[PDB]
Order: structure tokens, then C-alpha cells, then sequence
RNA sequence: ACCGAUAGUGAACAGUACCGUGAGGGAAAGGUGAAAAGCACCCCGGAAGGGGAGUGAAAUAGAACCUGAAACCGUGUGCUUACAAGUAGUCAGAGCCCGUUAAUGGGUGAUGGCGUGCCUUUUGUAGAAUGAACCGGCGAGUUACGAUUUGAUGCAAGGUU
RNA sequence: UAACUUGGGAGUCAGAACAUGGGUGAUAAGGUCCGUGUUCGAAAGGGAAACAGCCCAGACCACCAGCUAAGGUCCCAAAAU
RNA sequence: GACAAUGGUAGGAGAGCGUUCUAAGGGCGUUGAAGCAUGAUCGUAAGGACAUGUGGAGCGCUUAGAAGUGAGAAUGCCGGUG
């Protein structure tokens, strides 16, 4: 028996020019350069998941040494306090504390003043 | 058995390799035969021996 | 409170008639009719054709009045193209594409 | 194939200088009218297993009719005249599903007759067994003569 | 109030009525869950703990037992017809907080 | 995208600052002007806004340069016309431009892009110790160091 | 000599911004009701 | 357990049209509707073509007639854009506009981080090495007979025609 | 924690840099030919501005958690003016 | 339940997705099949549904069988259009 092409080129070409939605130009119309397009998305997303982590670590390490040096004191020195001190409290929860309640930051600043 | 309820004995038979046709296969494009050559020609390769 | 009338298979270009048709998009129909008779364009009398054909349609089949209508719509849409050579040099011959347009003209009321 | 199609003959352009992919005929696979590669070629599909294996088969299949109570044995069948009405008003007695396979000792024209233009039902000799038929079938229907002469066959 | 929490090997800043999307939890919707795990209680007053508050607890009701969206795991290396395509969606425990426990 | 704070037009405060440039070294008030500009300084500090403060410097004339850096350090530039090369020492530009010594050196330290240009913009370099922007009440900040 | 790269339609679309004619310089005629090229007699 | 209009004969309507002095080469091209009931009549128009009115279950089934994809060409506009340097995305992200297979929603997107297409061929290619204007269809380990090996099954000092 | 034997199935026979022991060249070459090791080839990630072959280190997937390596902590640009 | 492994070209091995046809069984369809279009749906992938619109007569599912069975590149062939 013969097979004919059929629709299921049609169904997958269409799929991938879903995906481009949204692309300038031709690459939200052509398939060729659709799925490259939709190709190099897929790499560059699983790359910038990863380097989200360290973007977002960098942006609470910022903000905890603009805290530090309100207090009169480095982000090293303050890390090195807490640490000595014992607390455990991650970067990420140290800027939202500096920025919600000055208060609790800068007891927990006196405490790290105190290890050292 | 039945007609609509066929079972061909367990190891009894196995799906045929079919080359070129895709990467994922692991035998698309070259189909196996590797790269330039006599060998990788239609026809190619030397006699037995 | 909308009539139309089309014009299918114009043999002239839907970029040339466009451009016409670009003026008079929009405005009200007396001055369309005049922008049409003094605009020096080979499109002219044909898209002024048509826009009379859809005020005819507005009085005759819709009970409008004349003179408060508007080219709410005109466009052109592209037609069938006649394809055809021309001899050049050294024996080639290079194609040549007649193309022709589908001219819409919808006039409203504005209800 | 290229060979088969017809025409193609001489070679479309030059080989260099037209700018042109290279080509040596017009019926070439990759030609809208070109050749086939490969595609059907006539054969027969058929092949055999040894002759134990087809008894065993034989075997099989009349087995799993005796299992599952789907055999039944009559007594004689006493059709003079071909009367299908007749066929299915038996069958109807008989109680029998859809699907019968009716086994005869030799060919009976008239129960032939009566029976093949029944939907689902199907007549056969002794000698005629076969697994597709049995499978197929949900009931056997086997005159005595013919249960007899099939388990002398069959051993 | 708020509270600092260790759940899932991170830490969520909680506050009574709060909505959480935590790692999943080994617990059906509808049930009340207890995090023993404080690290620091702000508000009115100050607890810090060192590692943890001694005596602390965040209780909380277990909205949904989800997963997460639907994120498509592509990567290719050119040229060598090398590429892997998998499907992954996050389990996630959805919580609402109820008391803070100093 | 669990819990960290963004800033936005709506929440962004930005104050005005004064600086003296008065026997301070060059690059050392350029780098802490540079913070100050893009915030740097703030907790609230978000990258793809500008939530910096502006900054005034009153005292261009008296910055100061270290070594021989007043005849030997040069700045060139070019105006993309052939051999269109010019060159200025470090210290005929403080006799001539300090505005423009001062203001080259902290967008230098600042970035490249439209929000860094934006940020660049903030600044506002005087030769002499007064300025004009008295109706935005300027605070005197200290140099850390 | 040939272009080395085919053109866009926002480049065409773009090189055409100014392609356009303009409505003609007319003004009504007095006595017929109707319009005329201005300078120009009917 | 052959094709179904680029398939199947080259030819579903042709050894024709067309090409060549000649031998010779050699296409493209199927489908209204159940029934022609194939649009009386009115209106703009020289006509072509339209708008009504009618026929029809349906006329965006009106003959260039079943379905009517993509490239490509237009009309309208919700968000956005005229200080900006770019493989066009991706991750972060306000603002504005919407509201779903109801999902820790949809569209757009100021601004920040990261980021030199694909294939082939190469020691090594963003490569200024190859190939592709775009879209669509078609387009490449097959079958027969032998050999060998493995899995399966039957029988076994026998097995098999 | 392999090793060997027997059978089925291969691909490979253009290699490259770096370090080191040598020939050749001129104690020339990003040269060439051998020995030894690593990496690339077929390896992404961090560092060396950018930079297959150097340094650190081998990506099953997800996280807006933590500790480190090489390399770094005035600003660009995370961390010591 | 507690331990381990899971970068990869040539290449070896395994498991699957989807297409057309066939057999048997069981079904859908003018109260609207296939096809086409749209959507914010589902599965680890190939891919599978559902709803609406269009369309106007065929088509799924289960198990097994058989292949003209999957295209993005061949200065590929034909057609259409830039
Ligand atoms: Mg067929
Ligand atoms: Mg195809
Ligand atoms: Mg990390
Ligand atoms: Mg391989
Ligand atoms: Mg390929
Ligand atoms: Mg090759
Ligand atoms: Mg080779
Ligand atoms: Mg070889
Ligand atoms: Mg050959
Ligand atoms: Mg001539
Ligand atoms: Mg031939
Ligand atoms: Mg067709
Ligand atoms: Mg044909
Ligand atoms: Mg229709
Ligand atoms: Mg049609
Ligand atoms: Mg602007
Ligand atoms: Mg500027
Ligand atoms: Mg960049
Ligand atoms: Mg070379
Ligand atoms: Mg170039
Ligand atoms: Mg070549
Ligand atoms: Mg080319
Ligand atoms: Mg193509
Ligand atoms: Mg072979
Ligand atoms: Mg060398
Ligand atoms: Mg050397
Ligand atoms: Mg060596
Ligand atoms: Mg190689
Ligand atoms: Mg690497
Ligand atoms: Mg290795
Ligand atoms: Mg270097
Ligand atoms: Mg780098
Ligand atoms: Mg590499
Ligand atoms: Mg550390
Ligand atoms: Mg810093
Ligand atoms: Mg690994
Ligand atoms: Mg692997
Ligand atoms: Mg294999
Ligand atoms: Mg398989
Ligand atoms: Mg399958
Ligand atoms: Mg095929
Ligand atoms: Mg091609
Ligand atoms: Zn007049």
C-alpha cells in the first residue's frame, strides 16, 4: 500500500510556528526560521534558568551591603557576624527584612556586631 | 484464541531497524555507514576476502 | 446603513490602484466623486465607477439619501494574474505579470 | 522504476556551465514523473511450518472450541431440499450464536445450500477444517460421522 | 507580625492569611500543617533564632496538592545532531497560613 | 518568583545631594559619585530602574590629580575624520573645563546603556562653589572614603 | 550590482512611507455646483 | 492487506499541443448541484463587473463553480515605537488593554542581565568555506534467492520434505 | 573493581593545542617528526576582555536556598577603598 | 526504603510515538464524518484529546498483521508567490 504524505507535516510545521509567536517578522510566519528561532529559545531558557539563581542572589547581596553600610558595616563583615553568631537566615530573606522592617535588621545587625 | 485477540509468543518477534530517517534513531543521516569511504557509497565495499 | 459594490478582475495593478483609492478612503462622497474626476491617474474613472455603483445601490436598493454618505470602505484586493513574456536579448526571455485588482467601495450612512 | 518509466532517455542539460543543478534524465526519483525507488514489486507472501506444527494447530483451536462448551454434535442432518428458512429455524433450536462453523463428514450439497446464505454462519467437510475458519467461528456444529472421521484424522 | 520559615531547603517570609507555594509536602488538601522549622519572628516583638526559635511553630492549611506549570526542557548542539527534548512540571504544595506561633 | 521586592516609578524616592570636590582625588569621589548615581547605596536598589539619587559637585577647580598626572595623563578623542585625533592633558582640562573632567570621569565609571545614560544624566558638575539648584533643597554627603 | 540580502517587508513597507500622490488643488465653480482645478477654466 | 489526479500508463480531459531540417523529444489539463431548477425582473455601468430580487438544504455551491492549507497581498486597531548600535530571542520586569479548556490566566511591553542562525564538512567554521528567495507537494538501505547468527516454536537420534 | 574467553554489530586509519624528553630547522615558526601526560575532538558551566586545545570543573529535571574551585572584592561589575 | 548512576560525535543496544492498508471485535456519523481554522488542554518525547467555527460523507477505537511509513537542506523536481 502507499502512504501519502498526508497532514501530520502540516500539524507538527504548525505547532512550531505556535511556538513562535510573537517573533519579529518571518519568524513568527516561515517554519525553517521559526524552529530555529524556537531552537535557540529552548537553549537560552534552560541556560538563563540557571543564571537566574546567581541574578537573583547578586540583587539580595546588593541591597544587604546597602543595609550593612547604613549600619556602619560591610556586607563581609556582617555575613562573617551572623554566621559567628549562628543564624542561619538566607540572603534572599535578609534583603526582604532590610527593606520591610528596619527594625528586626538592625537588631539582627547588633547581634552580628556582637559575634564579632 | 481469538481473532481480534492475537498474541504472537513473548521474544518471537522484533521491530526492524529502519535507517535515515531522523537523528533521534541514532541512525539518520549516515545510516549507520559512517563518513566518505568506499563503505559508505551505494554498491560499495571489496569483495569478501 | 451600508451598501457596496465591487469591481472583480480590473486589468491594473492593485498597487497602482491603491494609490487612489487612498485619497478618497474615508471621506464624504461629493468630495470623493470630485477628488476622483481631477485626480490625473489611470485608476480614476474605474474606482469612480464603482463608487457610483455603490451610491446607486444605497439609493435604489436601501432607501438611502445621497448626499449623508460616506466611503466608509475602499480596497483593493489582488486578482488573477495573466503571465506573459517578453524577448530579450541573447534568446532569454523574462516574464512579465499583468496583474489585475478587485476594486470594493462600501458607502455608510453612519447608523 | 526509472528503467520502467517511460522516455528519459538523454541527459536534460550539460553537466557544468547552465547554473543548474546536474541531472542525468527526467525520470529520475526525485522528478515530479520520475521513477519509483524500490516501492512494490510482486511476490507471494505465503510460506509453510512443518506438518506437526499444522496438526498441532489443528489441534489447538478444536480444543479451545471443546473448552469453553463451544461445541455442540448433532445427530444426522436431514435436509433433502435446500430450505435456508428451514437452516435458520434449526440453528435457532439448536440455540447457537451468531458466528457457526458447521462441519459436514463429506460435502452435503442441500445443507451447503441451505446455510451460505446465512451472515456468520459457514460450512465445511472434515477434511476442510482450518484454524481461520475454527477461530472465526464461536460454535461448531459436527454431525457424529464427521466428529468421528476428525478425531481418526487427527489421532 | 511575620515569621521566617525553612521548608523544601529554602525559606519563605510568612504573615498570618498569607498564601505559600512550598515544595511538596507529604500531606492531603484540606489538613492542617505545622512548620517547626522558625527561624526569626518579627513584628511587635523580636524573636532570633539561633539557628531556630525554640518553641516556634507557623500552623497553616493545606489549600492544593498541584503541579507547577509546564516547562519545556530543550537544548541542541550544532552540527552535531545532538538534541533532548523532556517535559517537566513541578510538584507544589499551596498553603494558607493561620496562626504564627512565637 | 517567590518574594523579592521590585521598585518602580510609583515607590521610587530620589534625593539631591551636594559634594564637595575640594582637595579630593579624581577617581576616588568619581567611583563613590558613580554609586551614589546609580543607587547603589539604596536597599531597595533595583537594576532595571533608576532608583539612584541625583548628585550636585561644587568645587571642580580644586580636584586633584596624583604622580604627574597633570601633564602626562591625556584624553583623546576622535572625529571620525581621518587623522581627526585630538588630544587634551589632564591638567590643561581642569584650567580650562573642570565641569567637563569631573562629569568624563564618573560617566565613564557608569554604564553604557539607555538607563545608565539616564542615571548619567543626574549629574551636575559647578566649577566654583555655588550652585543654582537651591529650589531642590541639596544635602551635604560626606565622602566615605 | 544585486542586492545580497531580499528586503523585508518592514523595509519595503518603510522605503514607501513617502509614496504617495496627493489629493489635487481644486475649488468649487460657482454657476455649475460643482469642482474644478484651481486656475483652470471648465 | 495494488494507484487514487505531482499518484496510477507519457496520456482519467495525447503520442495531441509544443520543440527539432530530420531521426527524435514530448507536456499541462479531473470534481456546480440530488435535480439546470445555470439567477425572470429592477438598479449603476458602453461593456466587464456588481447590489438587490429569485432557484436551491446551501450561491463565500454562480460555472476560473466540492473542500479551500501555506507562502504572498490588503483593510481595521488593543498595546508599543522618532537619543537609538541590534543572529532579534531568552531570563527579570513596571505600565496599559483583556478575561480562558480557570489555570499560582491571555495580549502588549518602558527598562535591566545574558546571547555571533541552521546544515554540511572540518584539527578547528559567527565564519569572509558549502547549501537553501519563500511556501506547498514529491524526493534516499528495498525485494528476491542463498549464507551466517540470535530470539521463538514443533519434534528429537532423529528432524524435514 | 574489574579482567579474560567465545559469538552478533560496528565506526576509526586528515588529528589539534598546551606542558615536558628529544630529532630536524636557526636552543625560527600557530613549523615538522617521534616519546610522555592533559584538554579539544565528542564538553556545556566559572575564570583568562573577546578567545576549540590554558586554569577550575564534567550539565537527569525543577527552586527567587546554602558552601566552595580557579579567579577575585574603588566604579563599570558580586565581594575588603 | 536506602544507596548508586544518568555531558556526548562516529557507532552498538533498548523502548516507544505517529502515517496508509488488512483481519477480527467493538463503535461513531446529516441531531453533521474526514479535512481545514482557532483556543488559555493533556503526556517524560515522538505526540493525544476537548470545545467552537468551517465543511458536507465518511471515520475512529482494541488486538494482531503488512508497508510506496515520518524531510529543512541534495547549485534536488514540479507548482504557487515574493
Ligand atoms: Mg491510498
Ligand atoms: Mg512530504
Ligand atoms: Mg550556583
Ligand atoms: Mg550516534
Ligand atoms: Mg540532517
Ligand atoms: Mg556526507
Ligand atoms: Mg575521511
Ligand atoms: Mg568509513
Ligand atoms: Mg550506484
Ligand atoms: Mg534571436
Ligand atoms: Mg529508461
Ligand atoms: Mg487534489
Ligand atoms: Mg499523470
Ligand atoms: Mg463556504
Ligand atoms: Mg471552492
Ligand atoms: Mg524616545
Ligand atoms: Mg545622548
Ligand atoms: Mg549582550
Ligand atoms: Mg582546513
Ligand atoms: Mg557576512
Ligand atoms: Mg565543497
Ligand atoms: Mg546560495
Ligand atoms: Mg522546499
Ligand atoms: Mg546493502
Ligand atoms: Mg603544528
Ligand atoms: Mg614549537
Ligand atoms: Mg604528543
Ligand atoms: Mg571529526
Ligand atoms: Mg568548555
Ligand atoms: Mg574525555
Ligand atoms: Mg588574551
Ligand atoms: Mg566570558
Ligand atoms: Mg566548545
Ligand atoms: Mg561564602
Ligand atoms: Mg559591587
Ligand atoms: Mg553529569
Ligand atoms: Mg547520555
Ligand atoms: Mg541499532
Ligand atoms: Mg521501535
Ligand atoms: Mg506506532
Ligand atoms: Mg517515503
Ligand atoms: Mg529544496
Ligand atoms: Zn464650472
Amino acid at each position: 500500500p502507499r502512504v501519502k504524505g498526508g497532514t501530520v507535516t502540516r500539524a507538527r510545521r504548525k505547532k512550531t510556528i505556535k511556538l513562535a509567536k510573537g517573533y519579529f517578522g518571518s519568524k513568527h510566519t516561515l517554519y525553517k526560521v521559526a524552529k530555529q528561532q524556537v531552537m535557540k529559545s529552548g537553549q537560552y531558557a534552560f541556560r538563563d534558568r540557571r543564571q537566574r539563581k546567581r541574578d537573583f542572589r547578586k540583587l539580595w547581596i546588593t541591597r544587604i551591603n546597602a543595609a550593612a553600610r547604613q549600619h556602619e558595616m560591610s556586607y563581609s563583615r556582617l555575613m562573617n557576624g551572623l554566621k559567628k553568631a549562628g543564624i542561619d537566615i538566607n540572603r534572599k530573606m535578609l534583603s526582604e527584612i532590610a527593606i520591610s522592617d528596619e527594625k528586626a535588621f538592625a537588631q539582627l545587625v547588633t547581634k552580628a556586631k556582637d559575634a564579632l | 484464541m481469538k481473532l481480534h485477540e492475537l498474541k504472537p509468543a513473548e521474544g518471537s518477534r522484533k521491530e526492524r531497524n529502519r535507517v535515515g530517517r531522523g537523528v533521534a534513531t541514532g541512525n539518520g543521516k549516515t545510516s549507520g555507514r559512517g563518513h566518505k569511504g568506499q563503505k559508505a557509497r551505494s554498491g560499495g565495499g571489496v569483495r569478501p576476502g | 446603513m451600508e451598501a457596496k459594490a465591487v469591481a472583480r478582475t480590473i486589468r491594473i495593478a492593485p498597487r497602482k490602484v491603491r494609490l487612489v483609492l487612498d485619497l478618497i478612503r474615508g471621506k464624504n462622497a461629493a468630495e470623493a466623486i470630485a477628488i476622483l474626476k481631477l485626480t490625473n491617474k489611470a485608476s480614476s474613472p474605474v474606482i469612480e465607477k464603482v463608487l457610483m455603483s455603490a451610491l446607486a445601490n444605497a439609493e435604489h436598493n436601501y432607501d438611502m439619501n445621497t448626499d449623508e454618505l460616506v466611503v466608509k470602505e475602499a480596497y483593493a484586493n489582488e486578482g488573477p494574474t495573466l503571465k506573459r513574456f517578453r524577448p530579450r536579448a541573447q534568446g532569454r526571455a523574462s516574464a512579465i505579470n499583468k496583474r489585475t485588482s478587485h476594486i470594493t467601495i462600501v458607502v455608510s450612512d453612519g447608523k | 522504476n526509472r528503467s520502467a518509466v517511460s522516455g528519459g532517455g538523454r541527459k536534460p542539460w550539460k553537466q557544468k556551465g547552465t547554473g543548474r543543478a546536474r541531472q542525468g534524465t527526467i525520470r529520475a526519483p526525485q522528478w515530479r514523473g520520475g521513477g519509483i525507488v524500490f516501492g512494490p514489486t510482486p511476490r507471494s507472501y505465503a510460506y509453510k511450518m512443518p506438518k506437526k506444527m499444522r496438526r498441532l494447530a489443528l489441534r489447538s483451536a478444536l480444543s479451545f472450541k471443546a473448552q469453553e462448551n463451544g461445541l455442540t454434535v448433532v445427530d444426522a442432518f436431514n435436509f433433502e431440499a435446500p430450505k435456508t428458512k428451514e437452516f435458520k429455524n434449526v440453528l435457532s433450536t439448536l440455540e447457537q450464536p451468531k458466528k457457526v462453523l458447521v462441519v459436514t463428514e463429506n460435502e452435503d450439497v442441500n445443507v451447503e445450500l441451505s446455510a451460505r446464505n446465512i451472515p456468520g454462519v459457514q460450512v465445511t467437510t472434515a477434511q476442510g477444517l482450518n484454524v481461520l475458519d475454527i477461530t472465526n467461528a464461536d460454535s461448531l456444529v459436527i454431525t457424529e460421522a464427521a466428529a468421528k472421521k476428525v478425531e481418526e484424522v487427527l489421532g | 507580625m511575620f515569621a521566617i520559615i525553612e521548608t523544601g531547603g529554602k525559606q519563605i517570609k510568612v504573615e498570618e492569611g498569607q498564601e505559600i507555594f512550598v515544595e511538596k509536602l507529604d500531606v492531603n488538601e484540606g489538613d492542617t500543617f505545622t512548620f517547626d522549622k522558625v527561624l526569626f519572628v518579627g513584628g511587635d516583638s523580636v524573636k532570633v533564632g539561633a539557628p531556630t526559635v525554640e518553641g516556634a511553630t507557623v500552623t497553616a492549611t493545606v489549600n492544593k496538592q498541584g503541579r507547577g506549570k509546564k516547562i519545556t526542557v530543550f537544548t541542541y548542539k550544532r552540527r552535531k545532531n545532538s538534541k533532548r527534548k523532556k517535559g517537566h512540571r513541578q510538584p507544589y504544595t499551596k498553603l494558607t497560613i493561620d496562626k504564627i506561633n512565637a | 518568583m517567590r518574594q523579592t521586592f521590585m521598585a518602580n516609578e510609583s515607590n521610587i524616592e530620589r534625593k539631591w545631594y551636594v559634594i564637595d570636590a575640594e582637595g579630593q582625588t579624581l577617581g576616588r569621589l568619581s567611583s563613590e559619585v558613580a554609586s551614589i548615581l546609580r543607587g547603589k547605596n539604596k536597599v531597595t536598589y533595583t537594576p532595571h530602574v533608576d532608583t539612584g539619587d541625583y548628585v550636585i559637585v561644587i568645587n571642580a577647580s580644586k580636584i586633584e590629580f596624583t604622580g604627574n598626572k597633570e601633564t602626562d595623563k591625556v584624553y583623546y578623542r576622535h572625529s571620525n575624520h581621518p587623522g581627526g585625533i585630538k588630544s587634551i592633558t589632564a591638567g590643561e582640562l581642569r584650567r580650562t573645563n573642570p565641569e567637563r573632567l569631573i562629569e568624563n570621569s564618573i560617566k565613564g565609571m557608569l554604564p553604557s546603556t539607555r538607563l545608565g545614560e539616564k542615571q548619567g544624566k543626574k549629574l551636575f558638575v559647578y566649577g566654583g562653589a555655588e550652585h543654582p539648584h537651591a529650589a531642590q533643597q541639596p544635602e551635604n554627603y560626606e565622602l566615605r572614603g | 550590482a544585486v542586492p545580497k540580502r531580499r528586503t523585508s517587508k518592514t523595509r519595503k513597507n518603510k522605503r514607501r512611507t513617502h509614496f504617495k500622490i496627493s489629493v489635487p488643488g481644486m475649488t468649487e465653480c460657482p454657476n455649475c455646483g460643482e469642482y474644478k482645478l484651481s486656475h483652470r477654466v471648465c
